[PDB]
């Protein structure tokens, strides 16, 4: 029998009751910044927002400087978010909230270099590859880079004027945005600071009333909230730009940052090129690896345009933020491609000639097939409003996307009855304890050791049926329901529970190995790990080191899984 | 019907014709079955999307009648059942008018989180190794 | 008594242990053998997170004799660490409580 002394050590009980947001989010600026740093970042998880003296009032660090300095560390991270609070009859002092996808620079930074190695197409070279991830480190381990900074720094003149031509790349890709008020505020208050405004901005004494002036301020501040998040979104005014007799620069005066959305679109393409990969052989699915590829860097926003996140979703007449959606994808005529331009980008190698076979060299009728082909697909890849023009929707790919995703999870962590059980429960609309024996046909034995196996989760729904009007569920049978959005939160819990346990381990592990780790990683020492160490101690170290080798790509491959349910 | 037994759902006997019904689609469906997945991911073909790739339900209660494997007549209505019972599983795929595809079988058959049988656990006393069910 | 409500599928031998498994178990298939390409991410998160601790951005400190051996005379200092405040930052970024520490 285990002992209680023996569990919440080797048994990790203690963790979890850990909510994964603060977990995680804690952990990953305890291994990176710093422990007074996580320490804030973990207290204003726990109360969103809260003011400096808030911080002084509620960590053990009382000290004004100290925690000036590790909140300024934590905001050059991009991981806060600050805003100053105007009270009109005394002083004013600004607030602080934290920046959540700020410190997915910090966790998908393997990643992020990844792609910045792979998506480039002069990738040969081993000198570029080599600096592009250089830049790309430095980027992300400071936060906002400045050439104005690196120009200077570097000491060779041709070495300087390709850093300057890599950039210009880099922010028309959208690798890299120019950081302002926008990546600082929240999505609420940005609102309501637009939703104020043109309520005082109204004479008095008109014709209208409440209802109909309510429904005009608010148009007018979706109108201008639109376009103040649509001019610094996508933008080129920093490298606009061009001195006399010289290359096109960009403003090196300016910060530049490194941003996330098209890196994570970057990300989401390569998933659904992994479900072809899965899905299709590999002469078309590598054509489809490509197809996606012309319009991800233009893609549009992949859950919410941030004008969902700080206002309430709608009361009556709800339909309509769904119906501008799906209106602008059908809108928006650079998304949507013909043949003739998808094949000046194929690739040598790709022949797509054996791909067809229409009875039982780049030709723009074949690709326009196999385009075809996708968009006559049971899975909605694309949507054909013209003959022979087409475009990728999302107004109806997301909700089958989820559920495929969300079901074959269930699937490889249960039983073969298992993800047949969850496939009628979600087929089959309000299944009952004949409905299930009428559409399975199946051994009920294991067909409910599996459901309840299943009902731990939020995978199905269970209800009460008073045959009475007192409610007892013992007295009469009771039926089954859906509810998958209950089961789309739970892979959030327990996908960001696991993530902060590969990084708690990953810390303790550096916990109990610092000092072999310090003279791990000393300049002399490295490169020379052979030699001047211990045999035991080598061993050890080298046994820890596959270890931790083991943990990151674990880590790595976990990865692939969150991104996916963080969508709308 | 049969499927009514002993007062029991026949384990074997249902299985059976979960794996007869999808078996002929399988090889219907793509322009040479089975065997166009055995040379290898980069060498197979894939039908024109004007053609009729798909099969409908007169075909496969052809199939299964003629091929007298369930010793059971099987009404059209019965037929539906089945594929409403294989419906599940990831097996036929439904279109419109009853016509079914299989895209991914032959890889399941033999992250990518669609088919993981490729990838082990860690079948090791060693650590870091992660459960769906330690957060419950 | 409590003693006789049992459903007929159950068996009274399964019941009475209880206590459950020390961890729940199921070995989830994202363990899966390593490749080159994994490797060398686990090899660039390394060098990641170890580039921001090598470097100014820490903020997370909290043989100190009072007299200086005549070794530490004229010794090799241990290293000149960049400050918070010795970074340039753009100051329209920060805020103004932010602004007393860095070097203006």
């Amino acid at each position: 029998l285990v002992t209680p002394e023996d569990v919440m050590t080797i048994s990790s009980l203690e963790q979890r009751t850990l909510n994964p947001d603060l977990f995680l989010y804690k952990e990953l600026v305890k291994a990176h910044l710093g422990e007074r740093a996580a320490s804030v970042i973990g207290m204003l998880v726990a109360l969103g927002r809260l003011s400096v003296r808030e911080l002084v009032e509620k960590i053990d660090g009382m000290d004004v400087d100290s925690v000036k300095t590790t909140l300024v560390s934590l905001t050059q991270l991009r991981c806060v978010k600050y805003l100053q609070e105007t009270a009109i009859s005394g002083k004013k002092t600004t607030y602080y909230y934290y920046n959540e996808e700020g410190i997915h620079i910090l966790l998908y930074s393997g990643l992020i270099i990844d792609e910045i190695i792979t998506q480039m197409r002069v990738n040969d070279e081993e000198e570029h590859k080599q600096l592009v991830a250089e830049i790309v480190q430095n980027v992300i381990s400071l936060g906002s880079l400045t050439v104005e900074d690196y120009l200077s720094s570097v000491t060779s003149d041709s070495m300087k004027y390709t850093i300057s031509s890599l950039f210009v790349q880099l922010c028309e890709m959208g690798y890299l945005i120019q950081i302002s008020k926008l990546h600082y505020t929240p999505i609420e208050d940005l609102w309501q600071f637009l939703y104020e405004k043109h309520y005082k901005n109204i004479p008095r004494n008109s014709p209208l009333s409440d209802l109909k002036k309510r429904s005009q301020a608010k148009m007018n501040a979706k109108t201008d909230f639109a376009k103040i998040i649509n001019k610094p979104n996508e933008l080129s005014q920093i490298l606009t730009v061009d001195p006399k007799t010289s290359l096109r620069i960009v403003k090196p005066t300016v910060s530049l940052t490194i941003n996330l959305d098209r890196f994570m679109k970057g990300r989401r393409s390569k998933q659904l090129i992994n479900l072809a990969k899965t899905r299709v052989g590999s002469v078309t699915a590598q054509v489809y690896k490509i197809a996606l590829r012309l319009t991800e860097q233009k893609s549009p926003k992949i859950r919410d345009p941030l004008t969902q996140t700080g206002l309430l979703q709608d009361l009556e007449e709800a339909k309509s933020f769904q119906d501008e959606a799906e209106l602008v994808e059908e809108k928006t005529p650079g998304l949507t491609f013909n043949a003739i331009d998808l094949a000046r980008h194929l690739p040598a190698e790709l022949d797509l000639r054996g791909s067809l076979l229409s009875r039982k060299p780049h030709s723009a009728s074949l690709i326009n097939s196999h385009l075809k082909i996708l968009a006559s697909s049971n899975f909605p890849f694309l949507n054909e409003t013209k003959p022979g023009v087409y475009y990728v929707p999302y107004s109806k790919l997301m909700p089958v996307l989820k559920s495929s995703v969300y079901e074959y999870v269930i699937a490889s962590t249960l039983g073969p009855s298992a993800m047949r059980l969850s496939r009628c429960i979600r087929d089959n609309k309000l299944v009952s304890e004949k409905i299930i024996n009428s559409t399975a046909l199946m051994k009920e034995k294991d067909i409910r050791s599996t459901l309840a196996s299943l009902i731990r989760y939020n995978s199905v729904e269970i209800q009460e049926v008073p045959r009475t009007a007192d409610r007892s569920a013992s007295r009469a049978v009771f039926l089954f329901r859906c509810k998958e959005t209950h089961s789309y939160n739970f892979m959030r819990q327990n996908l960001e529970w696991n993530m902060a346990n590969l990084l708690f381990k990953k810390e303790k592990l550096k916990q109990e190995n610092s000092t072999l780790l310090k003279k791990a990683n000393r300049d002399d020492v490295k490169g020379r790990e052979n030699e001047l160490l211990l045999p035991s101690e080598l061993n050890q170290l080298k046994m820890v080191n596959e270890r931790e080798l083991n943990v990151f790509a674990r880590l790595s491959r976990l990865l692939s899984l969150w991104e996916v349910f963080q969508m709308a | 019907g049969p499927w009514f037994t002993d007062g029991e759902l026949d384990i074997e006997f249902i299985n059976s014709l979960l794996t007869i019904v999808w078996r002929f689609i399988s090889e219907n469906t793509f322009p040479n079955g089975f065997k166009n997945f055995e040379n290898g991911p980069k060498k197979n073909v894939f039908y024109a999307p004007n053609v009729k790739n798909y099969s409908t339900t007169q075909e496969i209660l052809e199939f299964i009648t003629a091929a007298q494997v369930a010793n059971v007549e099987l009404t059209p209505s019965n037929i539906r059942s089945l594929c409403e019972v294989l419906v599940y599983d990831d097996k036929l795929e439904k279109v419109t008018h009853d016509c079914y595809r299989v895209t991914l079988e032959s890889i399941l058959q033999m992250f990518s989180i669609f088919n993981y049988f490729k990838m082990f656990p860690a079948s090791k006393h060693d650590k870091e190794v992660v459960y769906f069910d330690e957060w419950t | 008594n409590y003693m006789s409500n049992l459903p007929f599928g159950l068996g009274y031998g399964d019941v009475g242990k209880n206590h459950i498994t020390e961890f729940p178990s199921i070995p989830l298939p994202i363990n899966g053998p390593i490749t080159n390409k994994e490797r060398s991410l686990a090899v660039k998160y390394i060098n990641f997170g170890k580039t921001v601790k090598d470097g100014p951005f820490y903020t997370g400190s909290m043989t100190n004799d009072g007299i200086e051996r005549y070794s530490d005379k004229y010794l090799k200092k241990r290293k000149i660490g960049i400050s918070i405040d010795d970074h340039p930052y753009n100051l329209n970024l920060f805020p103004n409580e932010l602004y007393n520490v860095m070097g203006i």
